[PDB]
């Protein structure tokens, strides 16, 4: 598994004592406000906060599937775990084949091989997440819609299956429309699940965290002050401390949280 | 996938080459290409002619090849490192040191004559490492941090620019104010002889960067999840820069808009995969040089225009022209 | 909703400033104390030759570097603004490329009126600044993103001609192109004073009565439009501004030099950015910084006139480094 | 009554457009990604329709007069627009922001208006801090107060937000939301405002207009509008309505 235990990060201390694990196959979704430190927490579980880079300092034991994360070289750190973040508006106009490559970058031999069957994971990847109608495409023509699907795309092309790994998703569903949002975070799960890939997604709408999560972490002032599935973690009290949101439950035919 | 191209590389190619012939046939001492090819084959008619070619006319050409060639590839090797197409290979300081060692010893003094490029490489450099230390913390180097610590230091460096030309005489004023300006004329072949390895060392840097640089112009925090050193990388690109643009500018002279053009023409043409942009921009880096510099020995001739003035020349339609594009 | 007690500062600096304009007189090739410059000044008879050294060779050139000082400092707290960008130097206009080419259009083609070159520069100046903004300005809005990119195009295009015309220079005109573009206040006497002052009071009028829109400017260009900032009339009526006080200016001190960069950042730092406060104190601190930058040069290295251009560059790289040891981790 | 009918904007993103913000009641428009919801909104605040390449063709009135025929500094004083909260180039003090709202009224009543401007936001704790040590949504409480300090009663105006609840944490996007409606009330005061939770719109809107492909789908009570077949057309997303005794909608 992937696993924060006793966690501190430090300017002080914006995490402290959290211990949080990721399991294969399950998909745990991380609540909090603003502030609150899950970008900070991902961004460790990544591992941007723990080998040669950086000033800000570390304490406890933080694992992937068994090792310490700072004895775990960036290359091969990059075959266990991919990170799918955000503004993803690119800096050259790259081609969406071009993009999604990019994601067997750590894969590819030589050093930059692009191998047939890189070729075909890209193209099953683009697949996936559905945004293979946008083979061809200039990256900056696209809607932000449309290159969230693609950037979808590259990050599982670099976590596919070959001869457990890690997703970690950083607000990957914001700023898409509804309808897209739960595609996601369905299709997530379903790779999760096929795949025996441990998620961790930073999530703003509580109720979307509900609907597609096995597991709900809410963090409130660098410690994580709920823990489990979304029946016993969605609550009144919970929500009240982790967001200062007084709100309440209610029943479907998953259930879903409503103010007042 | 949806991007052939490598037709563009070889077309570049031989338009370069196609370039290379043409440029050695003309113009300033006249010969027709008959006494041209006598001349070449050995006949001792055309023994003069033979010397021009080979002496004069050859290394001039070689080095318009060297200078266009450098710039291009440390150009699309710099805007990827800065994924910026407007990152120029001078940011790291090299040109202005150059500048500031060609220029203390035009004006102080002693040695010749090939201890101009001398100075002027070991000024770029040592300015160059100075920039790169003043913005590096040991070790993790921010690119807007490398910018101040270039303004900074090339505020200090043309200050003692200024201070020499301030004590320079008349002599001493005429040589910096050309040296700045850019030349081929100077060009020998043990000149290039040094040049050359220099700047052949650094494209090789650079072309075995090229994959890593792809990722980059992704995502600095990206290509960091993809495996990418951006550290050890940064440090790795910005070497290679300045050791073929400091050997460059050490025996040109300053030069001027073609590590922005000529990338950013490969860019347009192929997209932006360092693959083909790197060794395009130098192709048609080279290509574009040789071209201005040949129309420098000739539009005026006798005279010799300083290339400088020629590159500017083609910089401002090609500002003017993205301007005229990027309206919207 | 209280203050920033500033207005102290705005009068320490024009004290300051004040205080070292006095020395500034008694301090350059001709020595002589407060008390007999005073008097020499005032019509004592017995000085009727110091009174001519002070107010013909010295007095010119202490009002040349308030004005140069004042001048930049003040259109820089505009650009700035202007551009919501602490780097905005006030030669982006296009102004300086033009006095440089027209100061070098004169020196080199020669077929001497000493009001020839400022006037020259002047023209340049002001018509390469004109004409890098009709290439920016689509008849009539003005992105600021193209007027850079228009900047650079037409800056290529003046140092070919410059380096073209420099190339064909005799060693006179060599040395008169080399000093004008090393920046020296030493050209300054009355006659062309009396031209570029009101030159720089006019720029200076122009940005003042534009001090609240620039403020309400700093919050995005859209969000002071929807507060009824005509911000493309904005736009014209600084670029107008700075590039007439700027042109006159550069017409006769040459290149120099970061100033219009420094000063509206240090009193920007003290006061905030309220372009009420910012753009007088900016020209203050401007004044104030070149002054002692012109009594630097005409004495650290007696008899020697260090360009100025050189010593104010000895303010921007400290003052940049400053920027980068403080901006580290950020 | 700020009012559109037959609008046109250009292609078209807004095709044949007919909607009116009016006093004292709070419209939130609904549409997904590239629907025109922020041209629709531009279009009112009056930034195409004045002197500044693109058509519009349809009567668009505030208050009976037509924009193109309104000032943009008169304009200044009929509309505010809230943004989402951006910090500024240069780091001005928090009073200095809010009284930035009086610019189109520029003093003494002002520094009396901004504070009570930065109290109904509750946002008066942060004065004379520097706006860039502000979190967001500080920031956004200190913006909703210049924008406030702008439509200040003395001796029918309108306030247009562009998504201003964007990031805001749930429990502030809820209280922004409900400050508006308040302050809509008191002031009599139309309230245009882009919201992305259909959820947080049936909450806090008086009306709700959704936004399909250019046009206007829907517009009445949240009751009447939200419903399955209305969420599909406008999001293409099937939805079912529960109830809380403001009924919620819920996918499946
Ligand atoms: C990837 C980079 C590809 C760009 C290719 C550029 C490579 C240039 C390397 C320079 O090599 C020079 O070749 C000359 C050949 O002529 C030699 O001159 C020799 O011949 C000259 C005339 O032919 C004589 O004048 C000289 O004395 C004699 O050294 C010269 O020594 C040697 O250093
Ligand atoms: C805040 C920005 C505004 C700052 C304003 C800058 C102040 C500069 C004033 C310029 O006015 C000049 O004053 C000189 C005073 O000496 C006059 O010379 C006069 O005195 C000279 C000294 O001998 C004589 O040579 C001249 O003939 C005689 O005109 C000169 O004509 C006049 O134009």
């Amino acid at each position: 598994m992937l696993t924060a235990h006793h966690l501190d990060v430090a300017h002080g201390t914006i995490l402290r004592d959290l211990s949080l694990s990721i399991e294969p196959g399950r998909v745990t979704a991380l609540l909090g406000r603003n502030g609150a430190g899950k970008s900070t927490l991902l961004k460790t579980f990544a591992g941007e906060l723990t080998g040669s880079v950086a000033g800000v300092r570390v304490t406890g034991d933080v694992t992937l599937n068994g090792e310490p994360l700072a004895r775990i070289d960036a290359p091969r750190l990059a075959c266990l775990r991919a990170v799918l973040p955000q503004a993803a508006q690119p800096a050259f106009p790259f081609s969406v084949d071009e993009i999604v490559l990019l994601g067997r970058y750590p894969h590819a031999r030589r050093s930059g091989a692009t191998s047939h069957r890189d070729r075909d994971i890209a193209w099953r990847a683009l697949e996936r997440a559905g945004a293979d109608a946008l083979v061809g495409r200039d990256v900056t023509t696209l809607s932000g819609g449309e290159l969230a699907r693609v950037q979808f795309a590259r990050v599982l092309a670099q976590l596919w299956p070959d001869h457990p790994r890690y997703l970690l998703l950083d607000e990957p569903t914001a700023a898409l429309d509804l309808a897209h949002q739960h595609r996601l975070l369905d299709t997530v799960r379903a790779v999760a699940r096929e795949w025996q890939l441990g998620v961790l997604a930073i999530v703003h709408d509580p109720n979307l965290a509900a609907r597609h999560a096995d597991a709900i972490a809410m963090l409130a002032d660098g410690t994580i002050v709920a823990h489990g599935a979304p029946r016993d973690v969605m609550t009144p009290a919970h929500i009240a401390q982790c967001y200062g949101f007084a709100v309440k439950m209610v029943e479907t035919g998953p259930p879903v949280m409503v103010p007042a | 996938s949806r991007r052939f191209a490598p037709f563009v590389l070889a077309a570049l190619a031989i338009l370069m080459g196609a370039m290379s012939v043409v440029a050695l046939c003309v113009g300033a001492y006249r010969i027709p290409l008959a006494e041209a090819w006598a001349a070449l084959s050995g006949d001792p008619a055309a023994q003069q002619a033979r010397a021009v070619l080979l002496d004069i006319r050859a290394p001039r050409v070689v080095l318009a090849l060297l200078v266009g060639g450098g710039f291009g590839a440390t150009g699309a090797a710099m805007q990827a490192l800065f994924r910026n197409p407007l990152a120029d290979p001078g940011l790291v300081g090299v040109s202005s040191g150059a500048a500031l060692g060609a220029t203390t010893l035009i004006v102080l003094g002693h040695a010749s004559a090939a201890a101009l490029p001398v100075a002027a490489f070991a000024g770029g450099l040592a300015v160059a490492a100075l920039v790169y230390r003043l913005a590096a913390s040991r070790g993790r180097l921010a690119l807007p941090l490398l910018l101040l610590a270039g303004i900074a230091i090339n505020a200090l460096v043309g200050a003692a620019i200024g201070l020499l030309t301030f004590v320079a005489d008349d002599a001493q004023l005429r040589s910096l104010t050309f040296w700045s300006l850019g030349s081929l004329g100077g060009a020998q072949w043990p000149t290039l002889a040094a040049v050359a390895p220099c700047v052949a060392l650094g494209g090789v840097l650079l072309v075995r960067e090229r994959d890593a640089l792809n990722a980059l112009q992704l995502g600095e925090t990206e290509a960091l999840h993809l495996g990418v050193p951006v550290q050890r990388l940064k440090r790795r690109v910005l070497v290679a820069v300045a050791l073929a643009v400091g050997a460059l500018v050490s025996c040109a002279g300053i030069i001027g808009f073609i590590g922005l053009v000529a990338p950013h023409c490969v860019r347009l043409a192929c997209g932006p995969d360092q693959r083909i942009v790197l060794p395009g921009a130098a192709l048609l880096g080279a290509l574009l040089t040789l071209a201005a510099d040949l129309a420098a020995r000739t539009v005026a001739a006798p005279a010799d225009i300083p290339l400088g003035v020629l590159t500017a020349l083609l910089g401002a339609p090609f500002f003017l022209a993205l301007l005229w594009k990027n309206r919207g």
